[PDB]
């Protein structure tokens, strides 16, 4: 149960939010309502457009999504740390320490040629931050290099470098344990996680109601992963902001497009989904290896890349709820003419491909001399 | 935390309400108030003051 | 032996001015070429021979849609602006800090 | 040097008979706390001072 909840503008979603925490209620008082963000105008916005409509917003928290996450985390399983011990900065000084020993072993000669020149400890602090920064990415977003990297083995089909990488990683696991520092971080905490949270009873102590997600258009997969498998017990609200109508994704096999017939539901009334439903899906609307090449839009085609990948992500889920929420604008203006012809996924560019619609200049939308939107 | 009030007879009910006006600290009473109880209003149903 | 890229064309142009008129006419050189093999006319000389030349008129109306879209990045640059980068991509070879 | 000072003064703190109920900070559990909240309140018709 994760409702996702499609629209095309920000007032709709905000009456969405408006609405829900107006038609049940917290019982506690003192139980905070978590809103998951990434930046401050936005809690700004939220906070002064709640406000004005309740009469008072108080008491609201605005956690970042890894916060948020790790926090899940220590509340469901048991004796983890409040924080971990692989932080940002905490790699970066252990590695300070770590690296002229494990100096000199036949893989670091390029590093010993760069560190050998001369020591003001500059060139080892700024390779160390470099690594700790690389590190703490690798634990965002790919697990599996570092939990084949914990035993010792090498991946194929990967680049150079990771002789002088997978080692480095190796002699700080080890010398974190030496230290005594609790072992447990985000690369084999997850899984773990989601074992123990899929198969159990239906009720957790100490977690939340419910919580929102506004304005948040970038989420990897293994936190879609989480926050999928935390929605089957809590009610969990998705909010995402698509420019387009229809599905502007990718494809990934002859049977999916097929399986990638789930109904949309509209909020009220029925069914929608883009139209001709088995002609333009196995069609060259969508191509045989790659996403369509055929999108509509130049500028939606041409400047969608992460809008495509997020919703390809969103478009994979089993136990998703997906509804939607449109509204739609005339057109009057150049700018409403273009939103338009965005939002409807339609292609209104002359190009002249033969003589005769090259030769006549009267097929296009007329303008008014006196506009000023654009 | 405030002013070094170096002996402690300098902190009585007296001398506290004196700065109480001389720092104009009494708004953030009814302001406060205000605020938590439009607050309960609209947490607490059946709320009454 | 092979079709290039974008981003695989190096030009050490002498100033900046330079550097920023030969950003325009390949831009609306490519854009004025992707709009002739589209029409399949033309009436420049050098566009006509270019035309004749072509056999795949899509897949050469593709390749210059790519190669326009992806011309934000493209290397049209100087000497030092040339050095700066490959030193501070190869800095493990080249001795230097980040 | 302060912490002698200091780790008397906070238990001098905690203990205080505040309003004859609830008193002696203490006796006060985690589930009855809340700390650092943020208000927001809309005024139309503007104030006159």
């Amino acid at each position: 149960m994760l409702r996702v909840y499609h629209s095309n503008r920000l007032d709709v979603l905000e009456a969405l939010m408006e609405f829900i925490v107006e038609r049940e209620r917290l019982d506690d008082p003192f139980e905070p309502e978590m809103i998951l963000v990434q930046s401050t105008g936005m809690a700004q916005w939220l906070q002064m457009t709640l406000s004005q409509k309740f009469g008072i917003a108080a008491n609201i928290d605005f956690p970042l999504p890894a916060s948020f996450i790790w926090d899940m985390f220590v509340r469901v399983l048991p004796e983890i740390p409040k924080e971990s011990a692989f932080n940002k900065q905490s790699m970066s000084w252990k590695l300070m320490t770590l690296l002229p020993q494990l100096l000199e072993r036949e893989d670091f000669t390029l590093l010993r040629h760069y560190l050998t020149d001369d020591s003001d400890k500059r060139k080892l602090f700024q390779l160390s931050s470099k690594a700790a920064d690389l590190f703490d990415q690798y634990l965002v977003y790919r697990p599996d290099w570092l939990a084949q990297w914990e035993t010792g083995h090498l991946v194929e089909g990967l680049g150079e470098a990771q002789a002088w990488q997978a080692p480095l990683w190796k002699a700080l696991v080890e010398y974190t344990h030496q230290l005594g520092q609790p072992r447990w971080h985000r690369a084999n905490l997850y899984q773990r996680f989601i074992e123990t949270l899929e198969s159990a009873t239906t009720c957790p102590p100490g977690l939340p109601s419910r919580v929102f997600i506004c304005g948040i258009s970038a989420l990897p997969p293994v936190y879609l992963q989480a926050l999928q498998a935390l929605g089957k017990h809590i009610e969990i609200h998705l909010l995402f902001t698509n420019p387009c109508r229809y599905y502007w994704g990718d494809i990934k096999d002859p049977a999916y497009l097929a399986k990638l017939l789930t109904r949309q539901r509209r909020h009220s009334f029925e069914d929608r989904e883009l139209p001709l439903f088995r002609d333009s899906e196995n069609a060259g609307q969508l191509f045989n290896s790659d996403g369509e090449q055929d999108v509509g839009n130049p500028l939606l085609a041409s400047w969608g890349k992460l809008g495509r990948d997020y919703i390809y992500l969103l478009s994979d889920l089993e136990s998703s709820q997906e509804l939607d929420a449109f509204v739609d604008v005339t057109p009057d203006n150049l700018l409403h003419n273009i939103q338009s012809d965005i939002l409807e996924l339609e292609n209104r560019a002359v190009a002249g491909v033969n003589i005769e619609e090259f030769s006549r200049s009267d097929n296009k939308r007329p303008l008014d001399p006196l506009d000023s939107s654009i | 935390s405030n002013w070094l009030g170096e002996d402690s007879s300098a902190y009585t009910q007296q001398a506290m309400a004196a700065a109480m006006q001389a720092h104009r600290y009494d708004l953030q009473y009814q302001l406060y108030t205000l605020a938590l109880h439009r607050y309960l209003r609209h947490r607490i149903a059946d709320y009454d003051y | 032996p092979r079709p290039l890229t974008v981003e695989e064309l190096l030009v050490v142009t002498f100033t900046e001015a330079a550097t920023a008129e030969l950003r325009g006419r390949i831009r609306s050189n490519i854009h004025e070429l992707r709009i002739a093999c589209l029409r399949e006319t033309t009436d420049n000389p050098l566009y006509e021979r270019l035309l004749e030349e072509i056999d795949d008129k899509a897949q050469a109306a593709q390749w210059l849609l790519l190669a326009e879209r992806q011309m934000d990045e493209a290397a049209v640059f100087t000497i030092h602006g040339f050095c700066q980068r490959m030193l501070n991509l190869n800095a493990f070879e080249s001795g230097m800090l980040f | 040097q302060w912490e002698p000072v200091l780790t008397e003064w906070i238990t001098a703190v905690l203990q205080a008979p505040l309003n004859e109920t609830g008193v002696s900070l203490s006796q006060l559990s985690a589930r009855n706390k809340q700390v650092e909240m943020e208000f927001y309140l809309p005024i139309s018709e503007p104030l006159i001072a």
